[PDB]
């Protein structure tokens, strides 16, 4: 709801709309970026990009820590098996 | 009792063990339903006369 | 038309909703004490944003207070003892719904409805972070209560009415270009 | 046993992510005041 | 791998938004439990010493009935040994080879 806001709430660039991200796009470019996946449309402004960023950046860390913390859980449970 | 520790190892959801003489362990081991097991060597040595 | 009765009724719901969070003491349901010898029982109480309430025991409806002051962790006990940012949710979902209101005064000036969305949108930010440092701060069991899902959920119905609100901007500025 | 990450654990990633989206929206609002402050 | 054309409508985007939490999980179970093979496989230790035989009771021990290999062990007062005694006294099949 951020990406979109900043990409559309402008009036000066309305030149057809400046770019794709629309609320529609937006939850989608969004659900797309969490999920590591493939692409659709890029920001290409800079508010739009700094968002873009942060987001790419929160995903890393979690989806990290996810796989990482698996592995603890994985790893702990197959070790325990009871002296 | 003993009986009181047996019952509280079946109801404690896997939560609690108990430390007894080894020839009732492998007595109840044996006994439906089935639910108990032994485990370790024995921590010391005796006999009944 | 319709679609701002849908912003109106929208606004007023999620400014409703979180009113009702914060002043409620229903966020935590945990198990402690409620009142201030040498001897204790912890019985299960409905833990809020400022008082302790048992719901169980002889000591069911006391409300104790809560003394969240027993740096990065002073900050954290002092952002959270004061509520900053959950009562900044409901400062900016009211301010929100004035400019909504002083539209239907002052329509020729298109500003009114993105300030609007403006702050319905950081109001759902406040009210994320006030999730986040009320979750961080509070850490045997707990299960969150229904005034802290009326503050999730306000979250939820603040963030579409932003949305509702900048398409009301964008379209009557569309508008516009169309009569040019 | 392991236990299950927290949200104490994984904490400066949402203010991050939180003070970012302020902050481009700050940087979008400034360029639209500054454009509409040229008309 | 792969990023070339992605849905459009929304009966589309559903069936891929799905599809990618499906692959986040298997992509990171695959991962996360490969890791666990390679390390716990790798912490494990070689047999080493009379305690850890003592702690184990996968692989059996056995000395010789008429010997000094089995007095040793049933005269034994140290517990590290005192314990394997009293299995292999008991223990069935007869570890006790001829």
């Amino acid at each position: 709801v951020v990406l979109f806001l900043v990409s559309r709430f402008s009036p000066y660039e309305w030149h057809q709309p400046p770019n794709e991200f629309g609320i529609f796009n937006s939850l989608w470019f969004s659900l797309g970026a969490f999920m590591q996946q493939g692409c659709d449309i890029s920001p290409r402004s800079l508010s739009g990009r700094i968002v873009g960023g942060v987001w790419w950046f929160f995903t890393l860390i979690i989806i990290s820590s996810y796989t990482a913390n698996l592995a603890a859980f994985l790893t702990v449970e197959r070790m325990v098996s009871p002296s | 009792t003993t009986a009181e520790g047996v019952a509280r190892v079946r109801k404690s959801k896997g939560k609690f063990a108990f430390l007894l003489e080894s020839t009732m362990n492998e007595y109840i081991e044996q006994r439906k339903p089935c639910d108990t097991m032994k485990v370790g060597g024995n921590l010391d040595s005796k006999g009944y006369g | 038309g319709v679609q701002m009765l849908l912003t109106i009724v929208g606004a007023f719901a999620a400014f409703s909703l979180m009113t009702i969070a914060v002043g409620t003491d229903y966020w935590l349901y945990s198990r402690g004490v409620c009142k201030t010898s040498k001897k204790n029982e912890e019985v299960m109480t409905h833990s809020g944003l400022w008082r302790t309430c048992c719901l169980e025991g002889n000591f069911k409806g006391l409300c104790k207070q809560i003394d969240h002051f027993p740096t990065a962790e002073y900050f954290l006990r002092a952002v959270r003892a004061s509520s900053i940012f959950p009562i900044l949710s409901v400062i900016l979902l009211f301010m929100g719904g004035l400019c909504i209101a002083a539209s239907e005064f002052y329509k020729t000036r298109h500003n009114i409805i993105l300030s609007a969305g403006i702050f319905f949108v950081s109001a759902g930010l406040s009210n994320i972070i006030g999730i986040i440092v009320y979750i961080s701060a509070n850490a045997n069991s707990y299960s969150y209560g229904w005034s802290f899902y009326f503050g999730a959920l306000s979250f939820i119905i603040a963030e579409m009415v932003g949305v509702l609100a900048v398409h009301m901007f964008i379209d009557r500025h569309k508008q516009l270009r169309a009569t040019a | 046993k392991t236990s299950a990450l927290s949200l104490s654990n994984v904490a400066g990633v949402f203010y991050i992510l939180v003070g970012g989206l302020g902050l481009a929206m700050l940087v979008a609002l400034i360029e639209f005041c500054y454009k509409s402050r040229a008309e | 791998q792969g990023c070339d054309i992605s849905p459009r409508s929304l009966s589309g985007r559903i069936v891929g938004g799905v599809w990618w939490f499906f692959t986040l999980i298997i992509i990171s179970s695959y991962t996360a439990n490969l890791a666990a093979f390679l390390t716990v496989e790798r912490m494990v230790s070689p047999i080493e010493s009379a305690e850890d035989l003592a702690k184990q009771t996968e692989i059996a021990y056995g000395t010789l009935d008429s010997g000094s290999t089995k007095e040793f062990f049933r005269r034994s007062k140290i517990a590290v040994y005192e314990k394997m005694w009293t299995y292999m006294r008991s223990a069935e099949p007869s570890v006790f080879t001829r």
